[PDB]
RNA sequence: UGGUGGCGAUAGCGAAGAGGUCACACCCGUUCCCAUACCGAACACGGAAGUUAAGCUCUUCAGCGCCGAUGGUAGUCGGGGGUUUCCCCCUGUGAGAGUAGGACGCCGCCAA
RNA sequence: GGGGCGGUCGCCUCCUAAAAGGUAACGGAGGCGCCCAAAGGUUCCCUCAGAAUGGUUGGAAAUCAUUCGCAGAGUGUAAAG
RNA sequence: GGUCCGGUAGUUCAGUUGGUUAGAAUGCCUGCCUGUCACGCAGGAGGUCGCGGGUUCGAGUCCCGUCCGGACCGCCA
RNA sequence: GGGCUACACACGUGCUACAAUGGACAGAACAAAGGGCAGCGAAACCGCGAGGUUAAGCCAAUCCCACAAAUCUGUUCUCAGUUCGGAUCGCAGUCUGCAACUCGACUGCGUGAAGCUGGAAUCGCUAGUAAUCGCGGAUCAGCAUGCCGCGGUGAAUACGUUCC
């Protein structure tokens, strides 16, 4: 469990079983699925016995789950050991993509709490 | 070996979705297998599979 | 079978080779697995922890034991009696039905997984293993168990040193990280 | 890696324990008994002399199972002990199990003596 | 060579060499007896393919453990005398501790 | 070691008690008015605490494999044996 | 000097005997209420149980020692 | 060259949602007003997209910016952190500009926070008003969830001056 991208679910329609996938996402589950020709089909799981098997060798051209993490992962680490400057907004709690920082921004900051007071 | 405690062991018919097969021993008289040593990239040698690691680090980034 | 006959025939004699025998017909052989299952109940109140060990009997079909401490803990529970995880020490032809199953299907289902077991050589022989998922089993079904619970092996060489105890391992066709 | 103890000085502690149990000696002969691999022999020892009044075996140039070393074959060896202590008219002997369960095929031994005529 | 005993690790640990045709073993099987909080690992049974590698016994080793004097002192006995919260001499006792040395065993029975 | 006040009054372990036993003080350290139908009886088996190494959710420790372990354990409850 | 009772949020008191767990008032902090404060409303943090040990699986609790704060005695010639 | 964009946090004011009167896909249909020559830039072609190549017309009731969106018609998902929502970030591109690190916008792909309607408290509005959907402009090299306008769809209630 499972054939292509592992621990797909199942009682839904293949193509948001397979967005679930880390890796592909809903276009690009288009465009599989143009490649497949399946038309849709199926809403629960039965494909074909076969048809699930070449349709699990494109998937399988795609990649790739825990090493697409690792992917991200030496990335950011690359970022860090450059110096640097874009890693550094990624350990400081401080948004990246440049966004200030005097409100709101709390998607990493978090919630809690407060410290201050005047007077 | 106890008795009524231990399942049946038939003999198993592992297979694969590449149509490889192995001949064991299971409580189920076949046994379907997403997944083979003989299908799986690293046991099958070095296959490219999906990469091709370090293209391209740690750098490769040139446009004329 | 197929693998039990396979270090009679082809792993031994190349195994002969590679390093003198004294007495000839020295050879290191496998011993016992041990599965550890742990549980970690999370709080005593499982409350079936058997329910786990029915589990178990799809892994391996020998019958699992539950593991009774011997020893009270301040940090959690219990005092003794409320046994905690289960054990199974798989034997005879069982031993390579079992371990066929390990390198054909169960190592390479895992999603990260590519290889292990570096350092983990004791030093003196025995080798262990530890298995987070039982999507790695092919007998058992996704639809039973939902919540994950860990798994153990523990491979056991008769060899006195681990440099026989590894290259015993290399040719029965187990994974390494290298 | 493994080392377990040979199926051997094991038994004996086994068998030690048992000593404790009974004295044996009082004029009245004991009768240990050795199950090897291959077959059982069969000694009769006291204290305090520790001399030996008598002794038989699977093994022998005389008789012949022929099999040996298995099953009923052995309980004509057993009473084949008896025999000898017969001539001696001994006696009431008690019976040293052992580290070895009592159930079989040992126990196999112990019951064509009583039929011998040992009083046990 | 195997089994089974008695002598206080002077019978031991460890290290290095030896052995097996018979005997002792590992070892090979789980259909039966019996089995295993489960398991032919162990426990039981029935088999000789493989060898001593281990166990089992022989040959060496004072590195460790052990045994252990002779001789001296401490203490003390019956006495005595002083500088008496104790000390000193007489008589008879005699340690420890260390050392010299011993030692990696003998004495039996039964079976081959 | 005047009385009063305080504390104590019985049983059990060690030391003080001086290499039989005994042996005092308002001497020195502790426990007990129970507990258990099993932790009893018998039979058949097994050997600990702690350490090192390897390990999933296991961290200084729940669990498991291994060399080390003459007992550094356990022996209902407290000490000696 | 001799006994007895207590030591816990910043403060004032519960929880202790019943052994595996810390609460209340006030105060403090945040947001409201009012043109200003209080008051009121709605939320939130904060104690490691005086200290040093022991017993036990595990101690705010039990058993001791100790440092402090109190409450009784300290008399007869 | 920086900084005016700080960052443990508080507050004011907007935007987007927490979904089946819905999401997604396909088809069909109705605007107004404003801007445009150092400009708007059609059509044709290239690129999945953004845009690019090239270039007609227009000093504009002619032509261009430009397609209206909600809606309607069907297909599909069937009540959940979801085909709900889009945050954050990665990679690869693109417009403007000597130049997009600080500190620009947009796109493709990937990642899929929180939130399942919100305490105390508080605001607007008596009809084409509230509710909501798109469009244009001033600003302007580039940058508009802000501001100023344009039109689409389009209600509920008003007993009354007890009380604020």
């Amino acid at each position: 469990a499972r054939i292509a991208g592992v621990d797909i679910p199942r009682d839904k329609r293949v193509v948001i079983s397979l967005t679930y996938i880390f890796g592909i996402g809903r276009t690009t589950a288009q465009q599989v699925l143009k490649e497949a020709g399946v038309s849709e089909d199926t809403r629960v799981r039965d494909l074909t016995e076969e048809e699930l098997g070449k349709i699990r060798d494109i998937i399988d051209k795609l990649k790739v789950e825990g090493d697409l993490r690792r992917e991200v992962s030496l990335n950011i680490k690359r970022l860090i050991e450059i110096g640097s400057y874009r890693g550094i907004r990624h350990r400081r709690g401080l948004p990246v993509r440049g966004q200030n920082s005097k409100n709101n921004a709390r998607t990493r900051k978090g919630p809690r709490r407060t410290v201050a007071n005047k007077k | 070996m106890k008795a009524g405690i231990h399942p049946n062991f038939k003999k198993a018919t592992v297979k694969c979705a590449c149509g490889n097969e192995f001949e064991t021993g299971s409580v189920k008289e076949e046994v379907r297998v997403e997944i083979c040593s003989e299908c799986h990239p690293f046991y099958t040698g070095r296959q490219k599979f999906a990469s091709a690691d370090g293209r391209v680090d740690r750098f490769n980034k040139k446009y004329g | 079978n197929r693998l039990k006959e396979k270090y009679n025939k082809e792993i031994a004699p190349a195994l002969m080779t590679k390093f003198n025998y004294d007495s000839v017909m020295q050879v290191p052989k496998i011993e016992k697995i041990v599965i550890n299952m742990g549980v970690g109940d999370a709080v005593q109140n499982a409350k079936a922890i058997d329910s786990a060990v029915e589990e178990l009997t799809f892994i391996a079909g020998q019958k699992p034991v539950v593991t009774r401490a011997k020893k009270s803990i301040a940090g959690f529970r219990l005092r003794e009696g409320m046994p905690i995880g289960a054990k199974v020490t798989l034997r005879g032809e069982r031993m390579y039905d079992f371990l066929d199953k390990l390198i054909s299907v169960s190592l390479p289902r895992v999603r990260d997984f590519r290889g292990v077991s570096k350092k983990s050589f004791d030093g003196r022989g025995n080798y262990t293993l530890g298995i987070k998922e039982q999507l790695i089993f092919p007998e058992i079904d996704y639809d039973k168990v939902t919540k994950v619970r860990g798994m153990d092996i523990v491979i056991v060489t008769t060899a006195n040193t681990d440099e026989e105890a590894r290259e015993l391992l290399t040719q029965v066709g187990m994974p390494f990280q290298k | 890696m493994i080392t377990k103890t040979s199926k051997n000085a094991a038994r004996l502690k086994r068998h030690a324990r048992v000593r404790a149990k009974l004295s044996g000696t009082a004029e009245r002969p004991r009768l240990n008994v050795f199950r090897s691999n291959k077959h059982i022999y069969a000694q009769i020892i006291d204290d305090v002399n520790g001399v030996t009044l008598a002794s038989a075996s699977t093994l022998d140039k005389d008789l012949n199972v022929e099999s040996t070393g298995d099953t009923s074959a052995a309980t004509k060896v057993g009473e084949l002990v008896a025999k000898r202590a017969a001539e001696k008219g001994i006696s009431d002997v008690v019976f040293d199990r052992g580290g070895y369960l009592y159930h079989g095929r040992v126990k196999a031994l112990a019951d064509a003596a009583r039929e011998a005529g040992l009083k046990f």
